[PDB]
Order: structure tokens, then sequence, then C-alpha cells
């Protein structure tokens, strides 16, 4: 219904400093938290 | 001083009984700053992929199944069929151009429990608990209500009290599913033998 | 008798009528200043706190606490003086009390209200302190009752109540004298109405008797509370496997110095509340000189506890506990332990010299003195054995930054501050039961 | 919550009784063991290896009379019944658990190959790309024994 | 931390007590912080300070001093400061520069290449600016208690 994020009031630590995969990254050209691999790599 | 202030013990009794009154009567505390229909980038409907187009749930929700915090599709699969299925509409041509592109799509997010109390999916849905329970009846929803709080007031209810939820994990992803009759004791003899034993502590989480 | 004063039953009114009759004292405008400036100061280091981090104070991880904590045992420790003169001298009914009372749990609710910010405070987390109360939360969470630093909420939010409670009721015939005069001879009609805290007093037979049983009760139910407020803030303490703590003579002891403490500026506020703005005929010297005296009780009690923790290091010790109270006195805090120790024997064995020294003037450079040492007592108690305890691994120094003064120094300012506030409101003398108790109110004449 | 601590209490029964039907099983194998591996290994701490276990189940058994009792003598508490049947369920999976690890290793010696029936031997997280663990649970529930382990080492 | 000594932060020369008291420093500590003095160590003309530290482990007329740590860097990134009210300078780390600047001194450069490990000809001069050195063990040697055996 709220149609906004709601209020949460301790936002300490909900959105971490560091950013868990599939999570924005606002350093990158492409604002994205994986970072592909280069090609030829192995597991 | 003043002759009718036998009436000032009712407004000091009453107004004071009142604060209980409407302290308890009012918290809502989880339910009001919980709930919304957020607008997306594109409107996804899934009632349109599901409700009428008959997809069940690990297509593009992989990794539910195997992971813990599955994954949100990629772009990838709009392409699966939305490079030529439609290819007219003025509503996603931010996904058209992504593929094209390297900008993922700006996906919003809900049930964002905080990043310091862990979650697993596959520890639950390969356990026997069904998305109606927890991420509400999808089945019909343009955009997401997240109709559960998701908090751990009502997230370790079933914790305390599984059997009233737990799935038989036959078609897990049914949104109309009506459970059988003696429901419960069909499903203690899982927990009996499944031996399933949910967490009740500090560690599951939070860590 | 026990007090010196040629009144009768009305002469206490018009006196502390004019001591808060009219409204123009130039002391209070520079005490007000003054002591308001030690509370901006406070809150000026408390705020810029708590938007940047509790290691602006001092404190290493082995001594965790530092000088916050310890003035939480002081602000609380000198605050049980007021209210057991409340009650314990009804108990005993040494019918002494009171021409002191009523100042007293002033003296008790103020340094609880700068006592109870610190453990609000010296916390990382203020915001999420709420958890601790036990209220159905918004998951099914409580806290936990094993926990002193608990039960040191739920008692000082008992003991603020309490010894409110206790005298809000102990100050109704004041409002009731007060309500009685601001129609006749006062501020203004408009105080009158402002008394309403006299709760519609006459005074009458039918609840008067209830107001002595009830002050009974309070006094042989606040106590057993007192008893438990510092014991707890004592068990935080003892109950730890520090070597320095777990010996279990703590509670009785730091009670005793919550005695020795809080007296220990009861005096202090007396003598300045006796030059200037004083009672001579109400607050008789002699009340100070037996004042003195359970004062010097702690002056020793205090004394022989110092002998069994310095006594058990040589008789059956843990080769730690032998090693916690060497620390004390040889080491880095000989500065503390030597002088501190001596300060609080010396002078009480140096005080009963001439009759306990009725002499007012050595009473404040005393009273200091034998204060001093009780912010070193629990500096001393809680850090000397903190440091230096069950590995030298965790052997630091406590480096006490210029933030740590600034919050003891106002703690004094919002003391101050809020005592003499509503000091200047309510009246200092608990008047009801000083004329009421030494002088003619016998009926045998 | 609900109706009531008398539901659980069926299934509680249910649990207990595998116990029992275990004290023989294990105290069975506890023969065998001493019949099969009479010398084929070192044996003088791993039988005892064996029996270390054996003392802590046949306390239980005296104590899931104790917890259930505790359940059944009063029925209007369902916070206790979930909690037993937890602790039952794990205080029991557990000893299933120690004597197959102290059992497999009795095939690590008599055969040279602690055998592919051993466990459900799935992988790493990384490997759920090739092969989710939804595979292995099917594997390890239709192939490997609870406590028909050493009866397996009679067919060798 | 090194093994050796808890020491962070800071290039060292380490050595005996016989000598330090046949040289005159110390690494007084009344904070439980282990102010420290200096050599002033100088060869070929080429002399630069640091502090010294003790430790009764090293033998005569020997110092170890141990490399990096006087390393010079040149930032991209604001010093970031924010009001005084606010702290940065105890918490940004990053902040007043990059890291490894002044964090000690450079010693590379003093030695001679021939056998460029050791060296000699140290006029040690025992001068000023006797600052700080930081560690978190602070102490040692325990007093005969049960903590290794
Ligand atoms: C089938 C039964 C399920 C499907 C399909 C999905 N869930 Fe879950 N879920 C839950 C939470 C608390 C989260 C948030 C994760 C976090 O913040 O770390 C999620 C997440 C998702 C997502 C993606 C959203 C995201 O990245 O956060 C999807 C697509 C999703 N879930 C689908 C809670 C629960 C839960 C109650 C225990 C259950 C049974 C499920 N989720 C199960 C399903
Ligand atoms: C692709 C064709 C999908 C199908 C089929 C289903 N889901 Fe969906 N889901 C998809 C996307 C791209 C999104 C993002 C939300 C947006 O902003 O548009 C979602 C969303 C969800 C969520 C909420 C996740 C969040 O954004 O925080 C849930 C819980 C979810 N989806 C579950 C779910 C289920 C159970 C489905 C089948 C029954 C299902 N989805 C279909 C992609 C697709
Ligand atoms: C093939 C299996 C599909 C996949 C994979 C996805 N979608 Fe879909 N979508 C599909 C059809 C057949 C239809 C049309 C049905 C109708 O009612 O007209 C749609 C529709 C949409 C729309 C609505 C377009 C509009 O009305 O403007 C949107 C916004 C949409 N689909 C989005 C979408 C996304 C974002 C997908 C991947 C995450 C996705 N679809 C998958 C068939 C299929
Ligand atoms: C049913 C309605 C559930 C809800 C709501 C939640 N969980 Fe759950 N969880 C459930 C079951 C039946 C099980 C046990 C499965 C088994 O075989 O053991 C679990 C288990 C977990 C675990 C297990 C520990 C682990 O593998 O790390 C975790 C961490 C867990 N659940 C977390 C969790 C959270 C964070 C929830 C809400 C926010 C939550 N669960 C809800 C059933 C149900
Ligand atoms: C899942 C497996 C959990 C278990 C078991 C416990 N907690 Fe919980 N907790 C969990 C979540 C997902 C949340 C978020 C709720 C929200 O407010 O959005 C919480 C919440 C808390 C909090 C409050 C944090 C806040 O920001 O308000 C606390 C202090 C907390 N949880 C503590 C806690 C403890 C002490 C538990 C057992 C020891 C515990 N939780 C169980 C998830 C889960």
């Amino acid at each position: 219904i709220s149609s906004k994020p709601p209020v949460h009031p301790n936002l300490n630590m909900d959105f971490q400093e560091k950013f868990e995969a599939q999570e924005l990254n606002p350093f990158f050209a492409d604002r994205r938290a994986m970072r592909p691999p280069v090609p030829g790599t192995v597991p | 001083f003043s002759r009718k202030t036998n009436r000032l013990p009712a407004l000091s009794l009453a107004g004071s009984v009142f604060g209980g009154v409407l302290a308890v009567f009012l918290v809502w505390y989880y339910f009001s700053p919980e709930f919304y229909e957020v607008g997306y980038a594109p409107p996804y409907s899934h009632r349109i992929h599901v409700g009428k187009l008959g997809l069940d749930c690990r297509y593009c929700h992989n990794w539910v199944e195997v992971s813990d915090k599955a994954n949100i599709p990629p772009t990838q699969t709009c392409i699966n069929c939305h490079s030529q299925i439609l290819t007219d509409s003025p509503r996603l041509q931010a996904v058209r151009d992504s593929w094209a592109t390297d900008r993922s799509i700006e996906w919003v997010k809900v049930h964002h429990l905080p990043d310091y109390a862990h979650f697993s999916h596959a520890s639950h849905v390969n356990n026997g608990v069904g998305c109606e329970t927890c991420h509400g009846r999808i089945d019909q929803m343009d955009v997401v209500r997240l109709v559960e709080p998701l908090s751990m007031g009502w997230c370790l209810e079933c914790h305390r009290q599984p059997e009233l939820y737990l799935r038989p994990q036959s078609e897990i992803t049914t949104m109309g599913y009506q459970p059988p009759a003696d429901y419960i004791e069909r499903n203690l003899e899982r927990i009996r033998k499944e031996g399933i034993r949910p967490p009740t502590n500090c560690s599951a989480c939070h860590y | 008798v026990l007090v010196q004063g040629g009144l009768t039953f009305h002469d206490i009114t018009e006196l502390v009528a004019q001591h808060t009759e009219k409204k123009t004292p130039k002391a209070w405008w520079a005490a007000f200043s003054v002591a308001f400036l030690g509370m901006l100061t406070l809150v000026a280091m408390l705020a810029y706190q708590v938007w940047n981090g509790v290691g602006v104070w001092g404190n290493n991880i082995p001594v965790g606490w530092g000088w916050p904590i310890v003035n939480f045992v002081f602000w609380v420790g000198i605050g049980h003086a007021g209210t057991l003169i409340s009650a314990i001298l009804f108990l005993f009914r040494q019918r002494w009390r009171t021409s002191i009372n009523r100042a007293a749990e002033a003296m008790t609710i103020f340094a609880v209200i700068c006592a109870l910010i610190f453990p609000t405070f010296h916390v990382g987390r203020v915001w999420a302190i709420y958890w601790t109360l036990p209220i159905p939360n918004q998951m099914e969470m409580w806290p936990q009752f094993k926990s002193p630093l608990l039960w040191d909420v739920f008692a000082v939010s008992s003991y603020f109540i309490v010894s409110l409670v206790f005298w809000y009721v102990g100050l109704i015939p004041d409002l009731a004298t007060l309500r009685d005069r601001a129609a006749l001879m006062g501020r203004r009609l408009r105080a009158k109405i402002l008394g309403f805290f006299a709760l519609g007093w006459c005074g009458a037979n039918r609840h008067w008797r209830n107001y002595e049983k009830v002050y009974m009760l309070l006094a042989g139910l606040a106590t057993p509370l007192v008893l438990s407020v510092h014991s707890v803030v004592s068990f935080d303490f003892a109950v730890s496997i520090i070597p320095g703590w777990h010996t279990t003579i703590f509670p009785p002891y730091f009670v005793a110095g919550a005695i020795f403490s809080g007296f220990a500026m009861v005096v202090t506020l007396m003598v300045i509340a006796r030059k200037a703005y004083g009672l001579e005929n109400v607050i008789t010297i002699d009340h100070l000189e037996k004042m003195n005296i359970i004062m010097l009780v702690t002056g020793t009690m205090v004394g022989f506890a110092y002998i069994t923790e310095f006594f058990i290091a040589w008789y059956s010790g843990v080769p730690y506990e032998q090693y916690a109270f060497i620390n004390r006195a040889t080491g880095p805090y000989a500065w503390a332990y030597w002088t501190m120790m001596s300060c609080n024997l010396i002078f009480p064995q140096f005080f009963w010299i001439k009759k306990l020294r009725r002499n007012i003037p050595f009473m404040f450079i005393a009273s200091i003195v034998v204060n001093i040492g009780m912010w070193f007592e629990r500096f001393v108690i809680t850090i000397t054995s903190l440091h230096r305890d069950y590995l030298p691994s965790s052997w630091d120094y406590f480096v006490p930054t210029w933030v740590d003064v600034l919050t003891l120094i106002g703690s004094f300012g919002l003391f101050f501050t809020l005592f003499l506030l509503f000091l200047r409101f309510v009246p200092m003398v608990a008047i009801a039961e000083v004329k009421g108790v030494l002088p003619e109110a016998d009926p045998h004449f | 919550y609900p109706g009531g601590v008398a539901l659980t209490l069926a299934q509680i029964e249910a649990a207990s009784e595998q116990v029992a039907q275990d004290l023989e099983q294990a105290l069975a194998e506890l023969e065998a063991l001493r019949l099969l591996a009479r010398r084929d290994e070192t044996l003088a701490p791993y039988v005892a290896q064996y029996e270390a276990i054996l003392e802590a189940h046949q306390q239980a058994v005296l104590e899931f009379e104790h917890w259930k009792e505790q359940v059944a003598a009063h029925p209007g508490d369902y916070r206790r019944a979930n909690r037993t049947l937890g602790a039952i369920t794990a205080r029991h999976e557990a000893l299933l658990q120690q004597y197959a690890d102290v059992a497999w290793a009795v095939a690590q010696h008599v055969n040279p190959a602690l055998l592919a029936r051993a466990y459900t031997s799935s992988g790493p997280r990384f490997f759920f790309y090739v092969v989710p663990p939804q595979y292995a649970r099917q594997v390890n529930e239709q192939a490997v024994p609870p406590l028909q382990v050493v009866r397996y080492l009679a067919a060798q | 931390p090194d093994p050796i000594t808890k020491i962070v932060w800071d290039n060292v020369a380490i050595l005996s007590p016989k000598t330090a008291a046949a040289l005159g420093v110390k690494a007084e500590y009344h904070k439980g912080v282990y102010i420290a003095d200096v050599i002033e160590l100088s060869l070929d003309g080429r002399a630069v300070e640091l502090p010294v530290w003790v430790l009764p482990g090293h033998p005569d007329d020997s110092i170890t001093v141990y490399l990096g740590y006087g390393r010079e860097i040149t930032s991209t990134r604001p010093e970031r400061k924010t009001p005084f009210f606010d702290l940065d300078d105890y918490t940004d780390i990053y902040g007043h520069g990059a890291i490894a600047t002044g964090v000690g001194v450079n010693v590379a450069p003093l030695r001679r290449p021939d056998n460029t490990w050791v060296a000699y000809g140290a006029q040690v001069r025992k001068t000023g600016r006797t600052y700080k050195i930081v560690t978190t063990q602070d102490h040692g040697s325990m007093v005969g208690r049960p903590l290794v055996r």
C-alpha cells in the first residue's frame, strides 16, 4: 500500500557498505557489482 | 480554588487509560511501514507471464532450488522470447537496448531484509516451503505488494510453528494450492522422517 | 533537643517563604550561568560523541569503560545519601533528619538523572537501547535478565521513581503551605493554581495517619531497594570473573562508598547552603556533627574492606588475585591507591579530633577531599584490575582523553544546574516535620 | 498454535520407538563388529570408538522418557513438544550419523575403498551448475543405509 | 604486528639493553604507549634518525633496521575534511593522504651495496624528536604464569 520505500528508522546496517552480488556499485562504467570474468579463466 | 475538579480525576484517569488504549490499538509496527507497490523501470506484470502464460517460477528465477538469495533474472531471459515475439512496444526499449548494450536493467527490489540477517531459499524450498506463504500469491499481481512483512517476528513463527505451512514438495510452486485435509499429521510424519529441525537461535541468519 | 533555634511553628513559614517569596537573586544568575555552561559543555561533547563514536573517550578494549561508568557509580553512589536519611532515620526514628531531609532526595534525584545518562550514553548504540526494556517489541525478542546491566535499568528506572514519589509525597505539606500562601501573600494569585500538587490537601486526620504509615512504608520499602540499587551496580562488577571484582564483599562495600561519597557531597551543599543562604536556627551545626559519624562509620567500614582485599591477596588468593592488588599499590596507579586509601583513611581518622570537628570551614575542604577519593575509588576498583587481568597480552594503561574530563565536569554542571533549578522552586527544608517533631508539638505541656 | 500439545505426542512416540528398535540394532552391530573385524585392523581405539557412542545412545533412552513425560504430564504448552521433538530427532539422527562415520571406516580398511555408496558425495557449492544437490539427496536417501551399514559388510 | 615485537606503522631499530644502557636510550612508557628515543645513524654523510626500541635478545653493537615504511605516496583522492564537530582524522586512515606517507623513515639508500644487508660506520647521535611508537602487546614477560608452560 504505502507506495514509497517504508520508514525503517535504524538504517545503520540495512544497506551494508560492502555490496553483495547483484547490487549497485557506484564506481565502474556499468553500474554493477558482478564485474564478469575475463575469457579463458577456469574454475 | 475551584469547585468541580471532581471531574479532574476523570480526565486524569481516563486520558491516562486512553494512553494505553491509543498505545496498543495503534501500533501496527511491521504492517503499516512495510507494504508497497513500487514503480519499476519496466512493469514485469507477473500476472501475464504466470496467470495466462503458465510459467512456473524456476524459469527466470533460477537458482532458487540450489542457491541462497536467489537471483532476479538477467536481461538474457527476456531475450529468449522478447527478441522476436513482440519487437514493438514502447515499454521495454530499455530491455532491447540493454541486450544491445551493457547497462543492465535498472531493477528495484522488495523484501529487502537487511544484509546482517542472511537467508537461503534452497535451505527452505528443498525442505518444502512455498511462495504463497512468504512472497504472496503472485499469479495475479501486476506489481509486487509484498503482502508479507518479511520481518523477524513473522519469520520466526514458522521456525516455532512450522507444520502449519510446509508443503509436500510435489509441485511446490503452485499458487492455486489448497492443502489437503489432515494436513498437519500428514506433515509431522515428514519432520519425524526428513528431520528438518528448524532453527531458533542467533547463529542461523544473523551470524 | 536536636535543633537549636528560637522558633515556634510559624517562624519557619515566614522564613522559607522569604527563600521562595520573590524572584531576584544574583548569585543564582552566576550559578545558572556557570552550571548551565557546564551542562552545555556536557551536551557539547555528548552529541559530538554519538554522531562520531565511542572511542573519543579514552577507552581501550581491556578497560572498555573508563570515566563514564565510573561517574555512574559516583553519581548514584552520591545519591543514596539523600534517600536513606529520609528512610533510615525514620526506621531507627532518630527524629533528627528533619532539618535536611527534603533537600536530600533532590541531591539524590538529580544525581540519578546525571547518572542514568551514562548507561544511555557510554554505549555506542544509544538509539537501540529500548530493546533493553522488556516491551513486547516488533519481533519475539526480550532482554536477558541474567545481566546486571539490565538490573541497573529497572533499578534506576525504579529508584528515580520511588525516590521521587517518596520525595514528592515528602513535600506535600510544602505545596499545601505554598498553595495556602499564594492566595494571601506570595508571588501571584496564579501560583495557587500551580500548586495543585497539594492534591486537595487539608492536613486531616483521616489521611495524615495514612501518610505516616506510607512514610514508614517507603522507609522500610526504599531502603531494601537502596540496598539493591547500589548492590546491583556493584553486582555488575563482582559477578564477573575478574579477580579484583569477584571478591564478594563489594556490594556492602560500594554501598558504604555511596554513604562515604554521598554525605561527602551533602556537606559541601550544606556548608554553602549555610553561609550566604543559610538556616542557623534550623540547620544547627550540631546536626552536621552527628552527621559525620555515619560518614565516619563508613570512614572505617570502607577501610576494613581494603584490609580484606589487601589480606586475601596474602590469604588463599589465585596467583592472579595475588598480583591484582600488588598492581593497585605498586604499578602505574601508585599515584591513585597509595594516596586514595590514605586520603579516604587519613582524613576520617584525622577527622575525629575536636569532638568530630564541628568547625564549619573544615567541612568544605574535607568533604571535597573525602569525595575525590571516591571518584578514584571507582576509577581504581573498576579499572586497576581490569587491565592486568589474567593475561600480559591484555596489559594496557588507560589514557583519559580531554573529552572524558568535560563529561565529568558536565556532570557537576547538570547536577548543580538542575539541583538549583527545582530547589529555588520547592522549599529546601522539610518544614512540615521540623516544626512537628522536636518543638512543642508534643502534647506534654 | 493449532490444537495443543496432545497432537504432537503421537509422533514423538514414533521417534522413541525408532530409538528402541535401534538399541537392538546398535548393540547387535556391536556384536557383529567384534565378529567381522576380529583382527583385520587396529581395533583397540577403533572398536571402543564405536562403543563410546553406545553409552550415550542408551543414556538418551531414559532421557527420552524424561523428555517425553515432561510433555505428556501437562499438555498445555505448545513450546515444549516442537522442541523436545527437535531435540530427539537431532539427538537421534546424530547418533545415526555418528554410528555411520565410525562404520564407514570399517569398510575403509577391510575394503581398500570407502565405497562410492558412502555418502551423497555431491561436491562444493560451485558444483551446482553441474550437479544440483536435489539429485544428490535422491542418491543418498535411496542408496545409503542408516544402520544397515555393517550388515552390508556381511555381504563382503 | 611483527612477531618479534608487536610493532605497527613504523620502522625501528632493535638492540640490546646493554648497548642501550651503554648508549643512553630507552623504550620508556609512563602511559603504556612506549615513548621512544632516536639514533640519527650516520653512514658516509647520509644520516637519518628513527625510533629506537629495545629487545633483550639482540647482541652487542648491532641493530636490525627494517625497510619499507618510508615510502612517500602521492594521492589522487581528496583529504576528505569534515567539520570539527565530526571525526574524520582519527577514522579516515585513507584520508590525510595515501598510507605509505610518513609512516617511518626510508632506510634502503644508506647501505653499501657490497654484501648489501650489513653495514659499518654509524656515528650514532642520540638526538630529540623523541616521539611515540605503538604496539598491541605493550608489555611482555609473564610473571611465571600458566599461559605457555
Ligand atoms: C519459492 C517458494 C520462492 C521463490 C520463487 C522466491 N522465494 Fe524468496 N525471498 C525471501 C526473502 C526474505 C528474500 C530477500 C533476500 C535478501 O534480501 O537477501 C527473498 C528473495 C527472493 C527473490 C529475489 C529478491 C532479492 O534479491 O532479495 C526472489 C525472486 C524470491 N525470493 C523468490 C523470503 C522467502 C521465503 C520465506 C521463508 C520463502 C519460502 C521464499 N522466499 C521462497 C521463494
Ligand atoms: C520471468 C519471466 C519471471 C517469471 C516467470 C516470474 N518472475 Fe518473479 N520476478 C521477475 C523479475 C524480473 C522481477 C523483478 C521485479 C520488478 O521490479 O519487476 C521479479 C520479481 C519477483 C519477486 C520480488 C523480487 C524483488 O524485486 O524484490 C518475487 C518474490 C518473485 N518475482 C517471485 C516469483 C515467483 C514465485 C514466480 C512464479 C510463481 C515468478 N516470480 C515468476 C521475473 C520473473
Ligand atoms: C516467453 C516465454 C516470454 C518470456 C521469457 C518473457 N515474456 Fe513478457 N510477455 C510474453 C508474452 C507472450 C506477452 C504478451 C501477452 C499479452 O497479454 O499481450 C508478454 C508481455 C510482456 C509485457 C507487456 C507489454 C505491454 O503490454 O506493453 C512486458 C512488459 C513483458 N512481457 C516483460 C517481460 C520481461 C521484462 C521479461 C523478462 C524478465 C519477460 N517479459 C519474459 C512472453 C514472455
Ligand atoms: C515456514 C513458513 C518458514 C519460514 C517463514 C521461514 N523458514 Fe527458515 N526454515 C524453514 C524450515 C522448515 C527449515 C528447516 C529445513 C531443514 O531441513 O533443516 C528452515 C531452515 C532455515 C535455516 C537453516 C539453517 C541453514 O541452513 O543455514 C535458515 C538460516 C532459515 N531457515 C532462515 C530463515 C529466515 C531468515 C526466514 C525469514 C526471514 C525464514 N527462515 C523463514 C521454514 C521457514
Ligand atoms: C532468522 C533466521 C533470524 C533469527 C533466528 C533471528 N533473527 Fe533477529 N532478525 C532477523 C531479521 C531478518 C530481522 C530484520 C527485521 C527488520 O526490522 O527489518 C531481524 C531483526 C532483529 C533485530 C532488530 C534489528 C533492527 O534493525 O531493528 C534484532 C536486535 C535481532 N533481530 C536479534 C535477534 C536475536 C538476538 C536472535 C537470536 C539470538 C534473533 N534475532 C533471531 C532474522 C533473524
